[PDB]
């Protein structure tokens, strides 16, 4: 869980979009008077293996 | 050559345990410098933070060490012919 405070502009309704690239997740968010692009690590680029029998797992936010 | 994501248990944990074993073997061979270098290569020692993953890795290394006879011991001498 992450909390992002775009303090100045309130986020427009329906203004958050997500696109995928083979390395990263690109988050494009539009507000009334501002536009933002964020880069997040891809799940497969954060290594992919769940051979071990577990009940909980770390997310991509550390 | 870090492995991404900590999580409870995966291949990264095995890599960390192997690094701990190599640093411990260096310490047995009397090299504080290489052991500390590997330790810094995984976790900063300037942190006083509680690291359950670090403690768990240390505990598992201790468990393996106490439940298995150490490398280069007379137990290997009769294990080899």
């Amino acid at each position: 869980a992450v909390r992002l405070k775009i303090l100045n502009c309130s986020i427009l309704p329906g203004g958050v979009h997500i696109c995928e690239t083979q390395n990263n997740i690109i988050v494009l968010i539009l507000t009334n008077q501002t536009v933002h692009r964020l880069i997040l690590p891809h799940p497969s680029r954060m290594y992919r293996s769940e051979i071990i029998s577990d009940s909980h797992i770390q997310s991509i936010f550390t | 050559a870090v492995v991404k994501d900590s999580r409870p248990d995966q291949i990264a944990h095995d890599d960390k345990t192997k690094h701990l074993k190599a640093a411990f073997l260096r310490y047995c061979r009397k090299d504080i410098l290489g052991a500390q270098s590997m330790v810094d290569s995984l976790f900063s020692d300037s942190d006083m933070e509680p690291d359950d993953e670090l403690d768990l890795a240390v505990n598992q290394i201790s468990v393996d060490l106490i439940d298995d006879y150490p490398a280069s011991d007379p137990r290997w001498a009769e294990s080899v012919p």
